[PDB]
DNA sequence: CCTGCATCAGAGCCCGAAA
RNA sequence: GGGGGGGG
């Protein structure tokens, strides 16, 4: 029956705070509040555990919905897309991977070359240790070393070329 | 090349089948607490393709590095997710169904 | 209206080859940096800002004025698209 | 000032209460104020009284009680509740087979209470149930279209209470009966009812060949019972025709009072047209073991001698308003409230089955849910109940007072449109929507009352032999047809009829008649006209397409802060406000106690203390400022009745939904130019046409499957400039200037598995900040709207009193204010339709001018006048000319009002203070009022040879003035109209209308850019905009527009890169609304494949669909 | 024949056209089991395909002019005649 | 360039019209009550003598503008093509004339009032049918306009 | 439009058709008959 | 199906309708196997095209299969194609676009035939790409991205951004367009003249081919983009050269009104 | 052969649209 | 088995 399909139990539990609300309702002439079902269900429920199991309830509406009026209005269309990037976003990463490697190469690519294989501009080629004692050019401990170096000759060659200041956001 | 004509015709089972990345078994949609796709549901990354960019569902191989592998424990391909607007599933009937409208 | 455009329909067997040529053009020095221009510096189309008078940036502006000197030449299978493109990078680099 | 009334028509009766139409019915259908015995069988009553008894054990029905509201009203609109009361009814069950009985009193839900003023409190947002007009059930007889000797009888009931009939005598002679689109022999069920030939020979003979034609020998060879199962099966194929369950679809279909109900309107209808009395509501009955008839033959009866020419038999005219009525409120709830009890009736029956059948109470046995749903979706979903309209007090009267034919009963996709001759005194011939829904949508005339049976009536004098009565009888459309009625307007000395031919109306067609003739007359031109029509001065001068548009524009006239009512009102004004409720009253006789901003204490002769609060400057429901302001001081004595505070768009207990200006008529260099307006600066600088707005703005904090939400002080990344206005929690402080972009509350979310990216995070690795977690949410300022925070509410999860909707831990809300002077862009309009944009604001000394040296405050130009043939505005400003120097204001009701000479008369007295003065202290005519009084004498205007002075009032008196143009000094050629000008200031204000887009929001599955400013929308291009680009050729326009600027994701981001870098756009990519179209064909089986030139396919998907 | 507007427009070539029109399945119907070919004769083809439509500046007539400057245009034309 | 309210001037030849109405309306009556003519002859013959009696009002107004107050506002704004056509200016200064029924069909009789005269209630509510038949007619036509030109549009548009 | 001969690429077609239709609001056999045509 | 701000979920009417045909084709599967008499199988069989039939064509035969508690019928993929709100005549025949907007509308008698005053917020808006790049040429913002964030607060305009501006649409057209786009001046384009206030200036003359009235009509502004769109606007599409009607070939651009009457 | 006669798919644009 | 409060 559900388009989020729900197990069988669960359904149980569920169809019975309705129940029990509604005798409760039926008897205190109002709604009942969280607290009041809780203490109605027994042992182990509390207010939270209520207002959890309704969030789980909740069925889905249709994106074909009209807005009311019915003549010319969708609900899903007054729903943004925040999967797909912008033009703006799109042009944001760009941009930035465009003066992240423009700033790799003006201390020199090696050395950023080193840094570059540690986070990876397209992977993410990050661990710790270990597999750092295969091939940069250089054995274990030093490529650890050439990262801070790398890091904090960035750090000066970004004092001057502060203009990665704004992707701070 | 570019674009010059546009074709339409009808569609073989067949050829349905050409197009299908998964059989859809199931009438589940996502998880109701992962709230990630069920597996051989209607939403299932592996037929349809990875929810996120080049990142596969378990998490294993999660960048570009790898373009086009099929994760073994999750089994979801590494591509751009655009790809669910793309890949076709397929229902296999028990008895055969007649299109309604070549009927009505 | 557009300075001298009954003209420019004087030019052309059809309308819609003017603005062809035009927009081609217009594209032809925002590519090239306007070094290819045909007019001379006071022929240039000059825009007043606060500062003074600069050079119109609206590369349509420029392609219409010159267009109307008559120093550009029009028309179809004038010479092999490709070999203008690199013979006009390599006259006025970009 | 003085007030002069013009009027020689002495009105008997004042307008009834005009929300009455509202308050009578819901309290009529509720009678909570009554004890329960006392009830009459109506609303409420009537829809427990035809549910039970619940038949199998028995479960029946006692007494129902309201209780008191949960909350109050303003309480319900501040937390978003309904204004509601608890429904109990205490109801025996009653065991068939033992004799057990247990009774207790069952919890049914909440019905929504009804306001004083009429209107309704739904999850904290006004609301107005607007009547619905529809056709009167009973039974009608109309002219067959295709066969012209022929007519077909129609019995129609109450809507969704049963089906409707046609008693079509087709081609072949014999009486044919229409249901549910089927036809039949009609004799057929003649015989059912226990006719046999003689009763249909003997009582029907008369018409030769057309009872003959009834009689069906194959069908009385039959005993009523057998043709009973003959016509089952006629009408559901399939069933088995047991005699049990005929029986029981027929019945229900026909005699069943619970399943077919004709009106208690329709049941005297038939009574009155027929000639017959009905025992109840049925077409038939099933009494002693079998059918017996009450509606049949009459109504075959009436056709057949109809179909003679038979003398008494007249066709029925559907449109006339006495076979049309209204659905007022109650009787549109209680008609949801009847449907929903039903259902729990289907509850019932369930449980009275299943579950051991004595081990069970009323309490356990009833379930509401199907109750309070069908209430709750009457009042949220039904497309009757309107948000409010509250823009200015008038707003809210003339909803509450609108007739609408569509809805669940009513027209929808001319002849009900038209405006008929029986709307006469009950309808508003001018009020209605210009558009497609013309005709459909009116208003109820001022005098009108809807009756016990939804009929309007109006009233009228009676007139004996010649002397008018002071009787008023309210009367009917089809009660109104048998008189004769003389206007309102015809001459009488003392109470006897003054004239010896008298205008008067017969059938509503216009006769001239002696007064011997005369039966009844007008109360009053008013009572033709709706409210709003009433309040325009001088409508017997303004062509009805104008008036049109004078009248709804006032329900969209903004609340000024300076509001000032009319200088030309009609006498409406003050009942108008009165009945609005936005005013403040003084109960009995009594003494001012106190008088604050917010409060006035008075005691009365009751020695009573009473303390009236003020609501000041509250939110309505479309953003005016509602604000009622003290209007007495200390100690000031107050009798019953008298005005101790004024409301929004009200002076001193009058309507005041603009501003008197002072306008020339002419025009002024093409800023006036096609009904543009042009406004003087000094409008601006004494704050005429100055509005309070309020928007409102909320947010949510959430439990989310990644973390809370946190209403914050601390953003990431932000610096203390942006939060400075923010409190130690992160809302703004009360009292603060809020521009676009500027945060009203802090809010943080947890960033989704988005994870800083690895080019993030060693981005934020260099500088040494590490990223947080939380993510900026915040409410911030939508581009161009602002203000200054007055109001903040807080309610979150936890605290006293609070528990929201599941997930959300807190909500707070942030009301913002704006002071809007006038502005060029916004619209303004006077009482005769004309209206215009204000397109220009000229400094005070470049506005026209008089001699005197005082400048117009508005210029309208001419051109408005001729074609909208909308007079009225120009005497109105006569008028207003004479009241400016006279310093009077008047009161011109309609049709009855100052006519030329009077008018002249006043302004006369006028001329002699704007000139007399001049003279007096030393100053003679100008030499510029002789170049001007030159060629107005050219202009046949003045007489020749006469002194200036004397010319100059020969122009006043034309209602014209020597005017000097402000830029030259010289004067305008011409003498030119200038006088007082009532003018709004209506709710369209650029400031809300004003958008742009470059990039934003994209649809879902389309990839288009959304709609609407509220979502950062882009303008729909659509089909006819193509087509204007298309003629043009255009091409590349318009393949942007099909391409970059909307749903070519690549080509649209690339267009953006290479603007920012000052490169031209990229030639555009495939459009991803067609990838949707190719994958929605394929998704019907449909192989749809682009080619190339030699046929081969083309992959419009990059690789990214094939294996 | 002479058919009116609306029959006459449902009956072109293109089904991409008469599609988009009325009578939609119907066209599709049809076509689909013709396996119709659209050439994008017309314009509503090419506005569906967001194509550069076939009038004004997207006419095959001016479509593709060429426009040089005198001194470019005989500066290639020296290295180009001879060998 | 202005408008008040005496810019609407009745010319005195209306007066004289309506009379010359009137006279010729009675001896349609007694034709009729003694049975000569028809009621459907006599209602004929009554509108076309009020049409006639509306263009009779009508060039008298123009003629009395012309000769005696040539550059009068109404006038001018109508003369020139500014604003206002004679049929309009004839309602302000002449009669409204002849309104129509809700079926169509004319009544009889006409509203003798003008706007500058100011209209009867019974006038009034009489013009109103017309007004709102015409608003509806043009509210179903656009409607109608719309379908036709988009028909169009997909027959030419190759 | 331009009081001289049609440019080569006009969409006439297009227009003709505007050109028939702006008028239809203002038609009072009227506009039915040339639907009926 | 996607979670909306609520942290509810909002689904397309397709995944009910797949739904049904899943549950009934795995339903039958197992009726199959369990050897079912054939009465059974044959309802179920039925059953199945009905489900096949609703999701390619909800309501073309029988009735409509409606959502629980709803009388809304199911939006099918026919239902998508078809129709005003359909696919070919809501998003391919035409769209809502980018750099675009709409403001109410005002006289600019002295605006010459080519112009039309343009609100500088809403210019700002719709050129703001060429705006940040312009910004960043000059000085008044490093780069292009502290550009944006200077103009998306209010507070933080300063006015040399407005000089920026300027230069930015010199020589440039936008279009204006007032619905309904009867014919093809429904459309025209104008030299923008950039104004306080938020009203567009319309020129007189024009407002006749638009059927532009002042009683507060609004009109939408278009902004094209490339060096070809913006030829075509100004060679083909500006208002000073489109004088002539089309459909008659007689002046459109034509004295009116107060012209008139002053002449 | 032809006509009733049934079954179907049409019914203006853009913006606020107050869910 | 096809449809509606406001603005132009
Ligand atoms: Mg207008
Ligand atoms: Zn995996």
């Amino acid at each position: 029956a559900r388009t989020i399909r729900i197990p069988v139990h669960m359904v149980e539990t569920i169809n019975k705070l309705s129940r029990t609300a509604r005798q409760l309702q039926q008897e205190l002439g109002r709604e009942p509040t969280y607290e009041e079902i809780a203490e109605a269900m027994g042992p182990g429920w509390d207010a939270k555990r209520v207002e959890e199991t309704l969030k789980i309830a909740q069925e889905p509406v249709s994106l074909e919905t009209p807005i009311g009026d019915e003549k010319d209005s969708f609900y899903g269309d007054f729903i943004p897309d925040e999967h797909l990037p912008s033009p703006v976003d799109a042009a944001t990463q760009s941009l930035l991977s465009e003066e992240l490697e423009k700033a790799l190469s003006k201390l020199s690519e090696r050395e950023a070359m080193v840094l570059k294989l540690r986070k990876g501009l397209i992977d993410g080629r990050e661990h710790t240790l270990e597999e750092v004692g295969a091939f940069f050019g250089v054995t274990r401990e030093r490529i650890r070393q050439i990262e801070n170096k790398a890091l904090r000759k960035l750090k000066y060659h970004e004092s001057r070329t502060r203009k990665l200041r704004d992707f701070l956001d | 090349k570019e674009v010059r004509k546009v074709r339409i015709a009808l569609a073989s089972p067949e050829k349905i089948r050409s197009w299908s990345y998964g059989e859809v078994e199931k009438p589940e949609t996502i998880n109701y607490r992962t709230l990630k796709p069920e597996r051989d549901g209607l939403f299932d990354e592996r037929i349809f393709g990875p929810i996120k960019d080049y990142e596969c569902a378990c998490g294993k191989y999660k960048r570009q590095r790898f373009e086009g592998k099929v994760c073994e424990r999750c089994g979801v391909e590494v591509t751009k997710s655009i790809v669910r607007r793309y890949r076709m599933g397929h229902i296999e009937l028990a008895t055969p169904a007649a299109h309604i409208w070549f009927v009505k | 209206a557009e300075p001298g455009i009954d003209k420019l329909f004087g030019m052309v067997d059809s309308k819609y080859r003017l603005t062809v040529v035009v927009a081609k053009r217009a594209q032809q020095l925002l590519r090239h940096g306007f070094k290819n221009t045909v007019l001379e510096p006071e022929e240039r189309p000059k825009m007043q800002t606060l500062e003074g008078l600069f050079d119109d940036p609206n590369a349509v502006t420029w392609a219409m004025k010159e267009l109307l000197t008559g120093r550009l030449v029009f028309g179809e299978n004038l010479v092999p698209e490709d070999r203008l493109q690199k013979e006009m990078e390599r006259l006025y680099p970009v | 000032m003085e007030i002069k009334r013009f009027g020689r028509i002495r009105e008997v009766i004042p307008l009834p209460p005009l929300t009455e139409i509202q308050v009578e019915s819901y309290r009529r259908a509720l009678q909570a104020d009554v004890p329960p015995e006392k009830r009459e069988n109506v609303g409420i009553q009537a829809a427990f009284r035809e549910t039970f008894p619940i038949e199998e054990l028995v479960l029946d029905f006692l007494e129902y009680r309201l209780g008191e509201p949960p909350f109050p009203q303003d309480e319900c609109r501040e937390k978003d509740l309904t204004y509601q009361a608890p429904l109990y009814a205490r109801l025996q069950l009653i065991h068939k087979d033992t004799g057990l009985i247990k009774e207790d009193e069952v919890f049914l839900g909440h019905i929504p209470l009804m306001t004083e003023d009429g209107s309704f409190i739904i999850n904290g947002a006004d609301r107005v149930i607007v009547s619905q007009i529809h056709r009167s059930p009973g039974v009608y007889f109309t002219p067959d279209p295709a066969r012209p000797g022929r007519y077909i009888a129609s019995i129609i009931p109450l809507p969704k209470r049963g089906p409707w009939i046609d008693l079509e005598v087709e081609p072949n002679g014999v009486v044919s009966m229409k249901v549910n689109k089927r036809k039949f022999p009609l004799v057929l069920l003649l015989r059912v009812l226990g006719y046999d030939q003689e009763t249909l020979a003997r009582e029907l003979g008369a018409y030769g060949e057309l009872v003959q034609g009834l009689m069906d020998e194959s069908v009385f060879a039959m005993r009523p019972e057998e043709a009973l199962i003959r016509l089952f099966t006629l009408l559901r194929p399939g069933d088995p025709p047991k005699r049990d369950k005929a029986v029981a679809y027929v019945y229900g279909l026909i005699a069943d009072p619970r399943r077919y109900d004709l009106g208690e309107a329709g049941r005297y209808k038939a009574e009155e047209k027929l000639g017959i009395r009905l025992s109840g509501r049925t077409l038939a009955r099933f009494e002693d073991g079998e059918f017996k008839d009450e509606v049949f033959l009459p109504t075959l009866r009436y056709l057949f001698a109809l179909t003679a020419g038979v003398p008494g038999h007249e066709v029925d005219d559907i449109d006339h308003l006495g076979n049309r009525r209204i659905r007022t409120v109650g009787e549109l709830m209680t008609d949801q409230f009847r449907v929903g009890l039903a259902r729990l009736a289907r509850g019932v029956r369930e449980r009275m089955l299943m579950g051991s059948e004595d081990s069970l109470t009323p309490a356990k046995l009833v379930n509401s849910r199907p109750l309070e749903a069908a209430i709750r979706e009457f009042f949220s979903r039904s497309q009757l109940s309107q948000f409010k309209d509250e823009t200015n007090p008038l707003s809210s009267l003339r909803h509450k007072r609108r007739i609408s034919a569509l809805g669940p009963g009513g027209l929808t996709r001319f002849d009900v449109r038209d405006v008929h001759r029986t709307h006469y005194g009950r309808i508003c011939p001018v009020e209605t929507p210009e558009g497609a829904n013309i005709g459909l949508i009116t208003s109820l005339a001022a005098y009108a009352r809807v009756d016990e049976l939804g009929f309007i009536r109006t009233p009228y004098r009676r007139v004996v032999g010649g002397v008018v009565t002071d009787e008023v009888v309210y009367m009917t459309a089809t009660e109104e047809d048998r008189y004769t009625i003389a206007q309102a307007n015809t001459p009488l000395e003392g109470n006897r009829i003054a004239a010896e031919r008298v205008v008067a109306r017969r059938k509503g067609e216009p006769v001239i008649v002696s007064p011997e003739e005369v039966e009844f007359m007008d109360v009053s031109p008013k009572q033709v006209f709706s409210v709003n029509t009433n309040l325009i001065p001088f409508l017997e001068h303004d062509d009805a397409n104008r008036a049109l548009m004078g009248s709804n524009m006032q329900t969209q006239a903004v609340p000024l802060i300076r509001a000032q009512a009319p200088v030309v009102m009609t006498g409406l004004e003050e009942r108008v406000v009165r009945d609005s409720l936005a005013a403040l009253y003084a109960e009995e006789d009594g003494e001012v106690a106190k008088v604050d901003g917010n409060r006035i204490v008075v005691r009365y002769e009751d020695g009573r203390l009473v303390e009236y609060p003020l609501r000041r400057f509250y939110r309505s429901n479309q953003g005016t400022a509602l604000d009622q302001r003290p209007r007495v001081v200390v100690g000031q004595r107050v009798r019953k009745g008298d005005l101790l505070a004024d409301g929004p768009a009200s002076e001193n207990g009058f309507l005041a939904l603009g501003q008197n200006v002072l306008v020339a008529i002419m025009p002024f260099d093409g800023y006036n130019f096609e009904d543009a307006i042009v406004i003087s600066e000094e409008l601006l600088k004494r704050d005429f046409y100055t509005s309070i707005h309020i928007e409102r703005y909320e947010i949510e904090a959430r439990d989310t499957k990644l973390g809370p939400e946190r209403i914050t002080r601390d953003i990431p990344h932000l610096s203390e400039a942006a939060l400075r206005d923010l409190d130690e929690e992160g809302v703004v402080r009360i009292g603060a200037e809020v521009k676009p972009g500027d945060i009203l509350v802090g809010r943080t979310s947890f960033k989704g598995e988005s994870e800083p990216t690895p080019e993030e995070r060693l981005l934020r690795s260099i500088f040494g900040e590490k990223a947080r977690d939380v993510k900026d949410t915040s409410l911030r300022v939508p581009p161009g709207e602002g203000g200054i925070v007055v109001r903040t509410v807080r309610l979150r999860r936890g605290d006293p009193g609070v528990e929201l909707k599941p997930g959300v831990r807190e909500v707070v809300r942030v009301y913002v204010a704006q002071k809007r002077k006038l502005q060029v862009g916004d619209k303004l309009a006077n009482r005769h339709g004309n209206k215009g944009v204000v397109a220009k604001i000229l400094p005070v000394e470049d506005m026209p001018h008089l001699p005197d040296g005082t400048p117009v405050d508005v210029i309208l130009n001419p051109l408005g006048v001729p074609s909208r043939m909308n007079l009225g505005q120009i005497l109105e400003t006569h008028l207003g000319l004479a009241g400016y120097f006279l310093g009077q204001r008047y009161i011109s009701p309609i049709f009855d009002g100052a006519k030329e000479p009077e008018i002249k008369e006043l302004l006369a007295q006028a001329f002699e203070v704007y000139f007399g003065k001049r003279k007096g202290e030393g100053f003679g005519v100008d030499k510029r009022e002789v170049e001007v009084l030159r060629r107005a004498e050219k202009l046949g205007l003045v007489t020749p040879g006469k002194t200036p002075e004397e010319q100059l009032k020969e122009l006043f008196l034309q209602g014209k003035v020597v005017l000097y143009d402000g830029r030259t000094g010289e004067p305008i050629e011409g003498p030119i109209v200038v006088g007082q000008m009532f003018i709004m200031k209506l709710y369209h204000m650029v400031e809300d209308k004003m958008h742009a887009r470059s990039t934003g929001p994209y649809s879902l599955i389309t990839q288009q850019p959304l709609g609407g400013k509220a979502q950062f929308g882009g303008q729909r291009f659509g089909e006819m905009e193509v087509w204007a680009l298309e003629a043009y050729g255009a091409a590349h326009t318009l393949q942007e527009m099909l391409t970059l600027k909307s749903d070519d994701i690549e080509g649209r981001n690339a267009a953006y890169e290479a603007i920012i870098k000052g490169e031209d756009v990229p030639e555009p990519s495939v459009p991803e609304s067609f990838r949707v179209l190719v994958k929605e064909l394929q998704a019907l089986a449909l192989d749809v494949q682009t080619l190339d030139e030699k046929d081969n396919p083309v992959d419009i998907f990059e690789g990214l669909a094939s294996k | 024949l002479l058919m009116g507007v609306t029959k006459s427009a449902l009956s072109t070539k293109s089904w991409l056209s008469a599609a988009s029109f009325q009578n939609t399945t119907h066209v599709l119907t049809e076509a689909a089991i013709a396996g119709k070919k659209d050439e994008l004769i017309g314009l509503k083809e090419n506005v569906i395909l967001g194509r550069l439509i076939p009038a004004g500046t997207g006419s095959d007539f001016v479509r593709f002019t060429q426009v040089v400057d005198q001194k470019t245009l005989k500066a290639i034309e020296e290295a180009r005649k001879e060998a | 360039i202005t408008i008040g309210i005496d810019d609407a001037v009745i010319p005195e030849e209306k007066k004289q019209y309506l009379e010359e109405a009137d006279r010729k309306l009675l001896q349609i009556e007694q034709a009729y009550e003694m049975g000569f003519l028809t009621d459907r002859e006599r209602y004929d013959q009554i509108l076309q003598l009020w049409t006639e009696t509306t263009e009779k009002v009508t060039q008298a107004v123009f003629k009395n503008f012309e000769e005696n107050y040539p550059f009068n506002p109404l006038y001018v704004m109508a003369q020139s093509g500014a604003r206002g056509n004679p049929q309009q200016i004839r309602q302000l200064c002449g009669l409204r004339g002849l309104m129509q029924k809700p079926s169509g069909e004319t009544f009889e009789v006409p509203v003798r009032s003008s706007f500058r005269e100011g209209l009867t209630v019974l006038e009034y509510f009489i013009s109103s049918h017309g007004a709102r038949k015409g608003g509806a007619d043009t509210a179903l036509r656009t409607a109608d306009s719309g379908y036709l030109t988009r028909k169009l549009v997909d027959v030419t548009h190759e | 439009s331009m009081a001289r001969p049609v440019s080569i690429g006009e969409a006439v077609g297009i227009v003709a058709a505007q050109s028939i239709g702006e008028p239809g609001t203002q038609l009072t056999q009227g506009l039915p008959r040339v639907i009926e045509l | 199906m996607v979670q909306v701000d609520g942290g509810r979920f909002a689904t397309s009417d397709l995944n009910d309708l797949y739904r049904r045909l899943i549950n009934r084709n795995n339903r039958l599967k197992k009726l199959l196997a369990q050897g079912a008499p054939e009465i059974i199988i044959r309802n179920e069989k039925r059953m199945l095209q009905e489900a096949v039939d609703a999701l390619l064509d909800n309501g073309r035969r029988g009735a409509p299969v409606t959502n629980p508690g709803s009388d809304r019928p199911l939006r099918s993929l026919t239902d998508i194609l078809s129709g005003k709100q359909g696919r070919f005549r809501q998003n391919l025949l035409g769209k809502r676009v980018d750099y675009s907007g709409r403001s109410v509308i005002v006289v600019g008698p002295q605006l010459k035939l080519h112009q039309c005053g343009l609100p500088k917020r809403m210019a700002l808006e719709l050129f703001k790409p060429f705006l940040l790049k312009k910004m960043e040429e000059k000085g008044i913002a490093p780069n292009v991205k502290a550009a944006r964030r200077m103009l998306e607060r209010q507070r933080d305009i300063k006015d040399e951004v407005w000089d920026a501006l300027e230069e930015v649409i010199h020589g440039k057209v936008v279009l204006l367009n007032r619905a309904p786009t009867l014919h093809r001046l429904g459309i025209q384009a104008f030299q923008p003249v950039l104004v306080e206030g938020q009203s567009i200036q319309l020129h007189p003359l024009v407002c006749e081919a638009f059927n532009a009235d002042f009683d507060g009509d609004q009109m939408a502004v278009h902004v094209p983009l490339s060096s070809f769109a913006q030829a075509e606007a100004r060679i083909q599409m500006l208002s000073a050269h489109n004088l002539l009607s089309p459909a008659s070939g007689e002046p459109l651009a034509k004295p009116s009104r107060d012209i008139i009457l002053g002449l």
